[PDB]
RNA sequence: UGACUGCUCCCUAGCAUGCUACUACCG
RNA sequence: GCGGUAGUAGCAUGCUAGGGAGCAG
């Protein structure tokens, strides 16, 4: 159950990252297809969430795009 | 598709289909809307038309609900029932409706061309959200009718400041001064290209550089408009008084340089909306610094309609108290870059109503309040939840130009929404700064409309100008040129040495751009002298029959001197009790 | 979708060791999938044949295709099932199969 | 379906016939009776039933409506929804590395690039307080993603080199604070 | 349905029949009330029916010849969108090479795939990496087909300007790789 | 940007056939 | 007294047409 969890949340995440016009940049969206395709093909629950980290550090490492402490306010992540 | 329409308090899905704003009416709302007046058609999630190829039917009161479908009249497959029955409009929310008590609202307001002034007069006699659907349809209606006009082009051009200029096919023409910016866009085939923006009053035909120019071939000017979105905050916060002053920062020091200063810190301290009826020299100049630095931490947010006026205060809000604290961003106009643009994190932004995001505050102390309807107090409240509100502002300071005027000029009380709340609930503070303007404008101004609350606090030196004249007018298609007090001005000035160093301001730009051919005095508007209040003045008025010498439209531009003033009038109405110095025509 | 994976969940499905898996997702491809997907045409070479062989497979093959009837219809016979897919290129400029259908 | 004219009729010949037949009577009453009941039977009949597919018929055509403009509105939100439920499922994780790194990047400190798997290649984030920089680094180690990095170069808003034994508490502000501190990752 | 040519005779028969009822007469005038009444709604029966079915006829006609209408108006928009593809693509035959390529040939057939091989005036490479790139089109001026070109234009993958001095070995790992370099015919076309 | 076939479920409209019913005409 | 015919209503059956969706090669 600790593997779905984390497959659901990679394609959530790679939804979210396509949202904001990220196939603009050839080489950060192969690598994150890269990512996105290997997480599912996992078979145990330690690179998936390694690769889960990495993929995540896309999304974080982009200023404006979102608001993560808004998004944490909301009775969500912590 | 499901919005709200709250008279009968009744979310809705439909929509008159011919009206202003495509207003959302219920289902017995609509009714009403529909056999109070002629409005036989509806918008809904899909529009009410006949189904089959090839067939037409506008009105509604006899299509069907066929198969998943609609169908009419004329062309009548009838398995169904009518849409338009038992006193209801089919559609969703069918029936949790209440109606309407008041039948007549869209039906008085909204059916007429929107220029009377019983549009204006129904919506001070309405609700906070019935008075914003007024607002809005305003606005609308302006944008509307502004879009029945030509579209200046420069197609062989001439030297800058002087070209040529053809227009449209058969359309009339606006106004003429600088009110309508002529900011259009260029075609090299198919596409707009970069043109800049101008603005048309002489004409051979003379322009007022904005920016400088390369004008090329075919080059059109004509201002392009948006609609303005509806809003969804209220335009006034509802008055409650604070329990105490808990939640402030305050401080050890009093200001002593600003002489009524105090008392109104302390209504700042249990005020929570604050708006005063003042000319230039009202606190407007020196209030708002010593706000801010009586709390320094505080979330104050000031705006004026254009840079310029920002610019009164922002020029020194940053000598008095530390740089780091304030800001107003430049959208790319004119606009002035002082403070810390393109920057959101401050303390004191300034504003422009034409501009700014929304990210958070706690205090309001917003400057003139004037030339627009509730959208300038809705946008600003919208802008920031605050816990206190200062509207620095007047009914008079610049009064919005109701477009086309074609009856009569209202109360001037009958602003947005706060005005005329202003002086039937009475003075948000007391505060009057009469620390450049002097007593001779006072007297008078007070007298007329502003009592007792500004004081005498200059004296002059009869120096003041009276001269005795009825005059004579010749008026244009959209200005007018003055022969005899322009004459008498000219001849006055060839008298006094010390008087060759005023300002030349006119109804519409067509006086000082006739006078500076041969003499060659500066350019000045009626519009919004932004900001920029001088001491010697030559005010002039050519034609003055229902703009300018009716009411308070520009008395504040008659506050135009510190230790003396010109002020021309040629009518026999603003003169009651003036004392003027009494002196023979030359 | 969320609900459905949740009301899954709170009924026992998705647990460790369970012989019930997610195993077909959605995958996702880079820029240049399309060209290196062409390129596996490359598997295709040219082939000479036992033509003896092929002369009597091909009757062979012809006697298990015997049951049936076919020939040439006319251009008013013709059945066509959702008229509202491509034509293909340069004619999807222009519109689906409905319009040169009814042209 | 009581509230048409044609269920009144039904209704009073019907007690009419019921009332004559139940005092008894002859045949040509009950046939003149009767001639004068079917044909209003016949009237209610007909409505009753055309009643009902009418009321069925209207509630589909209501239902088809608010579906349609649900799902229009529905996919109009689907940036807000998605992040929203994104943050859900990752509080619903509940993992140390993706905590750590998101409660990071709440208080200010982003990475720059990808973050590496290898046991090397470079690692660049950006530190904008003493604070944070009091917490993850310590001495010549940095702690970032549950994991340990060694740092190499320091680097502020003027670009100039930072030696590491500058940075201290009263030493610190006089210098463009937001470092950027480049890493490799530790055995 | 109201103004039928028989209603006027049925509803007349009706009302004098119905009066003769009410005038509470003998029963051969009920009798002949009834038969008349009867055989009058019986005729009126056809008149009704047959008018009900004509108009949904005439309904389906008139449907069916508007649609065949937008369908012409569909056709000859189609057909002027065509003429003007085709009569826009003909202006850039270069017919002053082709001419020259064409009447070369013993009978004016020639292979397709050699018409932009020998008459072509612009040529775009597509180059996967550095090390191919190194082999094809090194320098500034390289030759191809038996002709010689030079570069005018290199793009990459996101359609940005890169520069040929940045285009080496050890910036190679910083480009959107999939190059794209445009030259012209040297001397020839273009 | 969305190929060619095959099968199945749901909703509406029309046509044909059958069952029952209500009046009326004819013998 | 029985049958035939003409409309009207409800119900059932199979096709054609339109729309929405699912699986397989
Ligand atoms: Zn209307
Ligand atoms: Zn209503
Ligand atoms: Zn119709």
């Amino acid at each position: 159950s600790k593997m779905s969890d984390v497959k659901c949340t990679s394609v959530v995440l790679l939804s979210v990252l396509q949202q904001l016009r990220v196939e603009s940049s050839s080489k950060l969206w192969a690598q994150c297809v890269q990512l996105h395709n290997d997480i599912l093909l996992a078979k145990d629950t330690t690179e998936a969430f390694e690769k889960m980290v990495s993929l995540l550090s896309v999304l974080l490492s982009m200023q404006g795009a979102v608001d993560i402490n808004k998004l944490c306010e909301e009775m969500l992540d912590n | 598709a499901v919005g709200a329409c709250v008279l009968c308090n009744s979310q809705t899905s439909l929509r008159c289909g011919a009206c202003i704003r495509r207003p959302f009416l219920c289902c017995k709302c609509c009714y009403d809307h529909v056999i109070s007046t002629s409005h036989k058609l509806v918008l809904s999630v899909n529009p009410y038309v006949c189904n089959a190829p090839g067939c037409d039917v506008t009105d509604v009161t006899q299509l069907y609900l066929g198969g998943m479908s609609y169908y009419c009249k004329s062309h009548k497959p009838p398995i169904s029932f009518p849409l338009c029955a038992n006193g209801q409009v089919f559609g969703l929310y069918k029936n949790t409706c209440v109606g309407s008590d008041n039948v007549t609202d869209f039906n008085a307001i909204a059916t007429c061309d929107w220029t009377n002034a019983g549009d204006y007069i129904l919506a001070n006699t309405c609700t906070e959200r019935l008075k914003l659907f007024a607002a809005e349809t305003l606005k609308a209606t302006e944008e509307t009718f502004k879009l029945s006009y030509g579209i200046a082009t420069v197609r062989e051009v001439l030297s800058d400041r002087e070209l040529h200029l053809s227009w449209e096919v058969g359309k009339p023409r606006p106004p003429l001064n600088r009110n309508y910016v002529f900011t259009g866009y260029r075609v090299t085939k198919n596409s707009k290209v970069q043109i800049g923006e101008y603005t048309f009053e002489k004409g051979a035909v003379v322009y007022r550089g904005t920016t400088t120019y390369k004008l090329n071939v075919g080059d059109y000017f004509v201002l392009t408009s948006h609609t303005v979105m509806p809003l969804s905050a209220p335009t006034l916060v509802p008055q409650e008084h604070y329990v105490r002053i808990t939640g402030l920062y305050p401080t050890l020091n009093i200001s002593d340089e600003f002489s009524s200063n105090v008392a109104n810190y302390q209504k700042v301290g249990m005020q929570k909306y604050s708006t005063l009826q003042g000319p230039p020299g009202t606190g407007k100049s020196h209030f708002a610094i010593g706000l801010a630095l009586y709390y320094p931490s505080a979330r104050i947010v000031y705006t004026a309609c254009s840079h310029a006026a920002v610019d009164a205060l922002c020029e020194k809000a940053l000598k008095y108290l530390p740089i780091d604290k304030c800001s107003r961003i430049i959208p790319a106009v004119e606009c002035f870059d002082k403070f810390k643009v393109n920057s959101t994190l401050e303390q004191y932004v300034f504003c422009t109503v034409n501009a700014l995001p929304e990210t958070t505050a706690d205090i309001v102390v917003f400057d003139e309040i004037s030339m627009a309807t509730n959208y300038d107090l809705s946008v600003v409240n919208a802008r920031l939840r605050a816990k206190h509100y200062v509207y620095i502002g007047d009914p008079a300071q610049l009064p919005a130009p109701r477009t086309l005027l074609t009856k009569g000029t209202l109360e001037p009380e009958y602003f947005n929404s706060v005005c005329r709340l202003m002086k039937t609930i009475g003075p948000d503070m007391f505060l009057g700064t009469c620390r450049r303007c002097p007593a001779e404008i006072v007297d008078t101004v007070s007298a007329l409309v502003y009592d007792n609350k500004l004081k005498a606090h200059k004296d002059k030196s009869a120096q003041c100008f009276k001269m005795f004249y009825k005059g004579v007018i010749t008026h244009d298609v959209s200005s007018a040129i003055n022969r005899p007090q322009i004459g008498v001005v000219r001849e006055f000035l060839t008298r006094n040495p010390a008087w060759r160093k005023a300002v030349f301001i006119s109804p519409y730009n067509s006086q000082n751009a006739v006078a500076s051919k041969i003499l060659g005095l500066p350019t000045q508007t009626v519009d919004s002298s932004q900001g920029s209040e001088y001491d010697y003045v030559i005010f002039t008025q050519t034609t003055e029959t229902a703009h300018s010498c009716n009411v308070n439209r520009f008395n504040v531009a008659i506050t135009r001197a510190k230790v003396g003033i010109l002020c021309i009038m040629s009518d026999r109405d603003l003169y009651d009790k003036l004392q003027f110095t009494s002196l023979e025509i030359p | 979708n969320k609900d459905f994976y949740d009301f899954a969940v709170s009924k026992g499905f998705f647990k460790e060791g369970s012989s019930v898996e997610l195993k077909h997702f959605f995958f996702a491809q880079d820029g240049n999938a399309a060209i290196s997907d062409y390129d596996y045409y490359r598997y295709n070479l040219p082939t000479m044949c036992d033509i003896r062989q092929l002369l009597f497979v091909v009757e062979v093959v012809d006697k298990y295709f015997d049951c049936y009837d076919g020939g040439c219809i006319n251009a008013n016979q013709v059945i066509v099932n959702n008229l509202d897919k491509s034509a293909g290129f340069p004619f999807n400029k222009w519109g689906k199969a409905r319009l040169y259908y009814d042209s | 379906f009581s509230s048409l004219p044609s269920y009144a009729a039904f209704a009073t010949a019907q007690e009419a016939y019921e009332q004559a037949v139940a005092n008894g009577d002859s045949e040509v009453v009950l046939k003149k009776l009767k001639k004068s009941l079917n044909v209003a039977k016949s009237e209610f009949d007909r409505d009753a039933a055309m009643q009902r597919k009418l009321e069925k018929m209207a509630d589909q055509a209501m239902t088809q409506m608010y579906k349609q403009a649900r799902s229009e509105d529905k996919r109009a939100k689907v940036t807000s929804a998605m992040q929203t439920m994104l943050f859900t499922m990752l509080r619903k994780l509940d993992n140390d590395a993706l905590n750590n790194i998101i409660n990071n990047a709440r208080d200010g400190c982003v990475p720059l690039n990808i973050i590496p798997l290898t046991t090397a290649a470079k690692l660049m984030v950006v530190i904008p307080d003493y604070n944070t920089y009091k917490n993850t680094c310590d001495g010549t180690t940095f702690t970032y993603a549950s994991a340990l990095w060694e740092i190499q170069q320091v680097v502020d808003a003027d670009s100039k080199i930072v030696q590491l034994s500058e940075i201290s508490m009263d030493n610190s502000p006089n210098l463009a604070w937001p470092l950027i501190v480049t890493a490799l990752r530790a055995n």
